[PDB]
C-alpha cells in the first residue's frame, strides 16, 4: 500500500449513524449475489459469476477486482447484495418494530395521538429525541382506536376533526420473530367479546411504516434521510466481500437456499401456508446471520 | 498493577498530553489506508490508481473523495457495520451544509 | 469557514499546549534529519534544537485554532507571542 | 448565632440574632409565616429550593451544600471547580444527577436514530487512530508557506 | 463518576468552557478566565475598616491644607495646593473608591476581605521597592496624573476577552472588575505615595508588571 | 393573570390555552404571599429582547440549544411570564470576578 494516491487526506470528524435504504444498497452494489456456490463453473474448481468473486474481493494474488486491482491487501473489500424474495424483520429492531406499530394507527399509519391532546404535547416537546419516542410511545401504547374527532383544548362541548379512519388497534405480542395481533370491540361487556388473533406480516409492517408522514416519524426520533422506520425491515440485502470473512458464507448460502425456494413457490402457485413457512425460515436465517456477526 | 487504566487515561488528559495518549492507547495494528465519498462518508470508492480513478457507483461522484487512515479494525468494524444495514458514515468536515 | 487576519480575536499568546505540540513536532523532523534553521551553537538534542528554533523565532509553522462552530483563525509561530 | 454586620461607624460588628433550626422542610409554607425574614430562609434541601426559588437559587444553594462538604472535613478547594460541577448539574434546567463484539444493541440505536458523534472524546478517536481535539490536539498545526 | 460526567468538558479559544456537544456551561472559565494556578489570596483594602479610617487612608483633597498631601511626599507638592483641576482628577479617584466599597459589601455581606485573585500585587510593590533601593525620604517625583491616569490606563489592558462587539466589551468588564477593585485599592494615590513611596520609574515597573503577570494567568485554551 | 385561592377545576384549567395570542396565567394567592425574587439567592433575571437574543446568539456564534435552559414553570420564569424560546440574561455577584453574566433560555 506503499503506492500512491492523489486524493486528499484528512482525519475524519464526524460519524453520521443511520440505516442503509435497500435503494442504496441496490445504489453501491457491484454483484446481485443468487447462485450460493464457491467456484466450479459446472465442475471447473477457479472463480463463480454468482457469489465470491462477481467483482467484489479475491484470495489470488491476482491485483484484479473490477479494473480495481490492488493487492489480495490493499482493497477495501466490495460490496455484495441480495434482492429478498421477501422482506424479513432485522432482528436486532423487532422490538422497536413492535413499538413503533404500538404507535401509529395499523391502517392509516397516523400517529395516535397528537397536538390536541396535550399530555402528548409535552412529549412531543422533550428533545432528547430516546426520551421523546419513550414518552410518546408511553402515551399511546394504551389507545386502542384511531379517532376521528377529539375534544379540543378551547371550549369541550365540542369536537374537533384530526385526519380520522377509526380503525380499532390491535395489541401486539411478541413471539419470537413472530409479531402477534388482537383485536377486540371493547372490554367484555355485550357488542363483542373473544379477540381475534392474527398474526402481523412483515409486508403489511413494511407497508404501514411507508406511509407514516414525516413530522409523525421525526416526532418518534427517525430522520427523512439517514433512519427512515420503513428501513428496519429488509428487502435487500448487504453482502459483506471476503475481508469480512475468517463460515459467515456457510450461513448466507444458506439465506439463499431459503431466498430460492421462497421464489420457486411463490413461482409454482403454491398453497398459504408452504409459502408462509418459507417466508419464516427466511427470516429465521436471516435472523441467525447477525443475532453469527455479533463476533 | 502495571497498567495504564481509565484513571491514569483520564491524569493524562487533565494534563492534556494528546499525543501520548495517542501513542499508548494505539493499536500496533496497521493504518490501513482507505478512500472514502464525501457525500455518503462510506467506504465504497473504487479506487484505479494506476489509471488516477476514483467513483463513488451510486453517489455517481469522482470529484468529492478523501484518503483517510484508520486501524484494520476499525475498517473491519465498519464493514460488519455495513453488513447489518447500519451505516457508519464517516465525515471529514464538521460544520456541514450551515 | 476562516477568519481574517484582522478581526481575529482569539489570544495573541502562545498556549503551553501548542507550544508543546510545535517543539515536539518539530523535534520529530530534527530528530529524522530535517534540515535545521538555527545555529547549532553545540546542541546534538533535537528538543533542544526546537527550542532555540522557537525562541529565535525561526520555525515557519501556523497554528490554526477552531473555534466551537467550526470557524478558524491562523496564527503564524512567528507572531505568537512566546510567554 | 453571631452575624457580621457594619456597625454605625462603618466597620463589622458581631451582632447575635436567634435562628430558628428545623427537622424537616416545608419551604414554601414556612417563608409565608409571620415574623420571620422569608429573603434569608435556608434549606439544605437544594430540591426545595430549586421547586420554590427556581433553578438559580438551586444551582446556588446546591454549590453551597458542595461547599460544606468539603470544608467541614477542613480542606479547601478552589470555586471554580466545584462552580464548574454544580453548573454541569443545572445547565438543562434543573437537577441532574452525576452518578470481537459487545455492544450492539447500541450502535443499533445509533443507526435508527441517526446519533451524530463528535468525534472529540479520546476512544472514539482511538478507534480511528487519531488524536483528540483535547490539550495539545485542539488545534492543528500546518506548514507556513506564507514565510522567507 | 464526577471525572465520567465532566470529562469532556474544556476550555474553547472563545474564553468560554463547553461540552463535546458544544453547549455552553460556562461563558467564561470560572467566572473570571483564570488559571487556578495563578491564582492568590489577597485582602481587597476597600471593604473592612470604618468610614473614617477609609477616608484618611484614600482622600487626597487638594483643597484642604489639612487633606492634601504633605509636599514632602512628592516633589510637586507646593505647587498642587489649592489646585482645581487635579482636584478634580483625586474626587473621581476618591468616588470610585466609595462605589468599590459598597459594591464589594454587597457580594461579600460577612465583610471577608481575603479571597484569591491573580497577581500578588503586595509582592510586585514590595519587589519594585527592594529594586529600585526606594528611600522613605525623599519626596517622589511621580505626579497625580502620572498615579490617576496610569492606573486608569492599565485597566484597559488586562484583557481576557478579546471582540470587537459590545457584548464581549460588557463581558470583559464584568470579568476583570473584582480584580480592578483590588488594583484601585492598592494603587491610590495616597498610598502610593505615602505608603510605598514610589518614584516615578518604580510606579511604571509596577504597573507593566502587573499587567505581565495578569495576562499570564489567563487559563489556556485546550485545558481541560 | 388570574389569582385565585385555592383551585381550578380539571376542565376549568381547560380553558386556559384557548384564544391566541392572548395568554394567560394562572396563580395560587400562597405562591404570591411572599416575592420569591427578592429571595437572596434569586439573582436578577432581565428578559432579552428578541434582538438582543439576535445579538447573543450571533456574538458566541451559538445554537438556541447549546445554551444553558430554564423552564416553562421555573419559579421565576413564572414570575417573569416567560415564553418558550426567550432568553433570560441572569446578573450574578460572582467571589472570583465581582459579577457575572449568564443567560438560560426558556423550555
Ligand atoms: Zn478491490
Ligand atoms: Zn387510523
Ligand atoms: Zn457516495
Amino acid at each position: 500500500g506503499q503506492q500512491y494516491s492523489s486524493a486528499p487526506l484528512r482525519t475524519v470528524k464526524e460519524v453520521q449513524f443511520g440505516l442503509f435504504s435497500p435503494e442504496e444498497v441496490r445504489a453501491i452494489s457491484v454483484a446481485k449475489i443468487r447462485f450460493p456456490e464457491t467456484m466450479d463453473e459446472t465442475q471447473t474448481r477457479a472463480k463463480i459469476g454468482g457469489l465470491n468473486d462477481p467483482r467484489l474481493g479475491s484470495i489470488d494474488r491476482n491485483l484484479k477486482c473490477q479494473t480495481c486491482q490492488e493487492g489480495m491487501n490493499e482493497c477495501p473489500g466490495h460490496f455484495g447484495h441480495i434482492d429478498l424474495a421477501k422482506p424479513v424483520f432485522h432482528v436486532g429492531f423487532i422490538a422497536k418494530i413492535k413499538k413503533v406499530c404500538e404507535c401509529v394507527c395499523m391502517h392509516c399509519g397516523k400517529l395516535l395521538l397528537d397536538e390536541h391532546n396535550e399530555l402528548m404535547r409535552q412529549a412531543l416537546a422533550i428533545k432528547d429525541s430516546k426520551k421523546r419516542f419513550a414518552a410518546i410511545w408511553t402515551l399511546c401504547k394504551t389507545k386502542m382506536v384511531c379517532e376521528t374527532d377529539v375534544p379540543s383544548e378551547d371550549d369541550p362541548t365540542q369536537l374537533v376533526s384530526r385526519g380520522g379512519c377509526g380503525n380499532t388497534q390491535p395489541t401486539i405480542r411478541k413471539d419470537g420473530l413472530k409479531l402477534v395481533g388482537s383485536w377486540k370491540k371493547d372490554r367484555a361487556t355485550g357488542d363483542a367479546d373473544e379477540p381475534e388473533l392474527r398474526v402481523l406480516s412483515t409486508e403489511e409492517i413494511l407497508n404501514i411504516f411507508k406511509h407514516i408522514s414525516v413530522k409523525d416519524f421525526t416526532s418518534l426520533g427517525f430522520n427523512e434521510v439517514f433512519s427512515r422506520p420503513e428501513w428496519m425491515i429488509l428487502t435487500c440485502l448487504p453482502v459483506p466481500p471476503p475481508p469480512v470473512r475468517p463460515d459467515l458464507t456457510f450461513k448466507l448460502a444458506d439465506i439463499l437456499k431459503a431466498n430460492i425456494s421462497l421464489e420457486t413457490l411463490e413461482h409454482n402457485g403454491a398453497p398459504h401456508h408452504a409459502i408462509e413457512e418459507a417466508e419464516s425460515l427466511l427470516q429465521f436465517h436471516v435472523a441467525t446471520y447477525m443475532d453469527s456477526i455479533r463476533a | 498493577g502495571l497498567r495504564f487504566g481509565e484513571m491514569e487515561r483520564d491524569c493524562m488528559i487533565a494534563h492534556g498530553a494528546a499525543s501520548f495518549l495517542k501513542e499508548r492507547l494505539m493499536e500496533a495494528s496497521d493504518a490501513f489506508r482507505v478512500h472514502i465519498c464525501g457525500i455518503c462518508g462510506l467506504m465504497t470508492v473504487i479506487a484505479k490508481l494506476n489509471h488516477n480513478q476514483f467513483e463513488c457507483k451510486g453517489c455517481d461522484n469522482k470529484i468529492d473523495i478523501y484518503q483517510i487512515h484508520i486501524p484494520y479494525a476499525a475498517k473491519l468494524l465498519f464493514q460488519e457495520l455495513m453488513a447489518m444495514n447500519i451505516t457508519p458514515r464517516l465525515y471529514t468536515d464538521r460544520s456541514r451544509d450551515f | 469557514k476562516a477568519i481574517p487576519k484582522d478581526q481575529r480575536a482569539t489570544t495573541p499568546y502562545m498556549t503551553k499546549y501548542e507550544r508543546a505540540r510545535i517543539l515536539g513536532t518539530r523535534a520529530l523532523q530534527i530528530s529524522m534529519n530535517a534540515p535545521v534553521f538555527v545555529d547549532l551553537e553545540g546542541e546534538t538534542d533535537p528538543l533542544r534544537i526546537a527550542m532555540k528554533e522557537l525562541a529565535e523565532k525561526k520555525i515557519p509553522l501556523v497554528i490554526r485554532r477552531y473555534l466551537p462552530d467550526g470557524s478558524f483563525e491562523d496564527w503564524s509561530v512567528e507572531e505568537l507571542i512566546v510567554d | 448565632y453571631d452575624r457580621k454586620v457594619p456597625s454605625p461607624t462603618g466597620e463589622y460588628v458581631k451582632e447575635p440574632e436567634w435562628v430558628l433550626e428545623t427537622d424537616g422542610v416545608n419551604l414554601s409554607e414556612v417563608m409565608t409565616v409571620p415574623g420571620i425574614d422569608p429573603t434569608r430562609i435556608y434549606t439544605n434541601s437544594f430540591i426545595d429550593i430549586m421547586e420554590v426559588l427556581g433553578i438559580e437559587a438551586g444551582r446556588a444553594a446546591l454549590y453551597k451544600e458542595v461547599y460544606n462538604v468539603i470544608a467541614s472535613d477542613g480542606s479547601y478547594v478552589n470555586y471554580r471547580h466545584m462552580a464548574l460541577l454544580v453548573d454541569v448539574m443545572t445547565t438543562q434546567g434543573g437537577l441532574t444527577s452525576v452518578t470481537f463484539e459487545e455492544t450492539v444493541e447500541i450502535l443499533f440505536e445509533a443507526g435508527a436514530s441517526a446519533e451524530l458523534d463528535d468525534c472529540r472524546g479520546v476512544s472514539e478517536n482511538v478507534i480511528l487512530g487519531q488524536m483528540a481535539p483535547i490539550g495539545t490536539g485542539a488545534f492543528d498545526v500546518m506548514i507556513d508557506e506564507e514565510s522567507l | 463518576r464526577l471525572v465520567k460526567a465532566l470529562e469532556d468538558i474544556m476550555v474553547h479559544y472563545d474564553n468560554t468552557t463547553r461540552n463535546s456537544l458544544g453547549n455552553v456551561i460556562q461563558f467564561i472559565y470560572g467566572e473570571d478566565g483564570m488559571d487556578a494556578a495563578h491564582i492568590e489570596k489577597q485582602s481587597l483594602d476597600t471593604i473592612g475598616g470604618s468610614d473614617a479610617a477609609f477616608e484618611k487612608r484614600y482622600r487626597v483633597d487638594l483643597l484642604n491644607t489639612d487633606h492634601t498631601l504633605d509636599p514632602s511626599l512628592l516633589e510637586s507638592g507646593s505647587e498642587i495646593l489649592g489646585d482645581l483641576k487635579l482636584q478634580v482628577l483625586l474626587d473621581e479617584e476618591y468616588k470610585q473608591l466609595v462605589k468599590d466599597r459598597k459594591f464589594l459589601r454587597e457580594v461579600f455581606v460577612d465583610g471577608e476581605a481575603n479571597w484569591p485573585l491573580p497577581v500578588n500585587i503586595r509582592r510586585i510593590i514590595q519587589n519594585a521597592q527592594q529594586t529600585f533601593h526606594i528611600d522613605h525620604t525623599k519626596p517622589s517625583d511621580l505626579t497625580i496624573k502620572d498615579i490617576v491616569l496610569g492606573v486608569k490606563d492599565l485597566q484597559e489592558n488586562l484583557l481576557v476577552l478579546r471582540g470587537k462587539n459590545e457584548i464581549i466589551q460588557n463581558a470583559q468588564r464584568d470579568a476583570v472588575t473584582l480584580f480592578c477593585c483590588l488594583l484601585r485599592s492598592r494603587l491610590a494615590t495616597r498610598r502610593v505615595l505615602q505608603e510605598y513611596r514610589l518614584t516615578k520609574q518604580a510606579f511604571d515597573w509596577v504597573l507593566s508588571n502587573i499587567e505581565a503577570q495578569f495576562l499570564r494567568s489567563v487559563v489556556h485554551p485546550g485545558e481541560m | 393573570i388570574f389569582v385565585y385561592q385555592n383551585n381550578i377545576t380539571p376542565s376549568a384549567m381547560k380553558l386556559v390555552p384557548s384564544i391566541p395570542p392572548a395568554t394567560i396565567e394562572t396563580f395560587n394567592e400562597a405562591a404570591l404571599v411572599v416575592n420569591i425574587t427578592h429571595h437572596e439567592l434569586v439573582p436578577k433575571h432581565i428578559r432579552l429582547s428578541s434582538d438582543e437574543k439576535r445579538e447573543l446568539l450571533k456574538r458566541y456564534r451559538l445554537k438556541e440549544s447549546q445554551l444553558p435552559r430554564i423552564q416553562r414553570a421555573d419559579p421565576v420564569a413564572l414570575y417573569l411570564g416567560l415564553k418558550r424560546g426567550e432568553v433570560v440574561k441572569i446578573i450574578r455577584k460572582s467571589e472570583t470576578s465581582g459579577r457575572y453574566a449568564s443567560y438560560r433560555i426558556c423550555m
